[PDB]
């Protein structure tokens, strides 16, 4: 999971 | 403020290809000369300007069988259909001309681009 | 010996979400209490262990309407359905419990994982 | 395009  | 799962789109596509291999929920047969290819209309539209046009048409959207132009090569179509479902393009010296002609007909601009670049490098 | 187009899976998913927004080729309505959500069975199966089980069933595969358990929260479902079609999860303090419960029911393991990690960090 |  990432900060887009 | 959303978070994003990096591998999600690839995982979706992998499962769509699994559905295709098992012939689950396929709703169209693409006929290319003597060959038949089962697929999902939604995937075809998502990958191809030609299928996007065909399946948004108020009459063609309901057809279970689509016949491609007789000049279309079945192997070229097969390679592009595999690309649609996997992001992988089996581009070879022996098939590049057929792949590029099929990609132009199917309106798959990124495939056309790369075929053009690979041909330019060999001349 | 294939080449691969990095953005292909994301581009496919973007077009599947465009089809959903325009209600094109949607083949199921998911009913969550008083709310209805139209979707493509192939996308639901590709994202959820629950829908994969439902739509591989020889009888349920042909249903146009699926009713979820009355304990399922419509907003939680909406957030997860958006995630399925975009890879983006709108996870907030006010919705995390509903999102995690919905993801457990839908069998969306990666969403459950992250909800668990975000909850553990706040305690 | 890349070599996967
Ligand atoms: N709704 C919808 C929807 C479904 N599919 N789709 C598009 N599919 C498409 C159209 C043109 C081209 C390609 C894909 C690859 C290419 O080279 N050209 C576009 C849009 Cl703007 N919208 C949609
Ligand atoms: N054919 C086919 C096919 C279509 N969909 N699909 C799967 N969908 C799925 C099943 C379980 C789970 C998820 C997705 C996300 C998750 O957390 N669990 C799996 C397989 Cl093995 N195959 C398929
Ligand atoms: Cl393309
Ligand atoms: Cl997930």
């Amino acid at each position: 999971w990432v900060i887009p | 403020s959303c978070i994003q799962f990096t591998r999600h789109a690839s995982d979706v596509l992998l499962n769509l290809n699994r559905l295709r291999s098992r012939d689950i929920l396929t709703d169209v047969v693409i006929v290319v000369s003597r060959e038949q290819f089962r697929a999902h209309k939604t995937v075809l539209m998502a990958c191809s300007g030609l299928f996007y046009s065909i399946f948004t048409d108020q009459l063609k959207c309901n057809l279970s069988v689509i016949n491609l132009d007789p000049e279309i090569n079945p192997e070229g179509f097969c390679i592009l259909l595999d690309f649609m479902y996997t992001s992988r393009l089996n581009l070879r010296e022996g098939n590049i001309m057929a792949v590029m002609a099929t990609a132009m007909y199917l309106q798959m601009e990124h495939v056309v681009d790369t075929c053009r670049k690979f041909i330019k490098a060999s001349e």
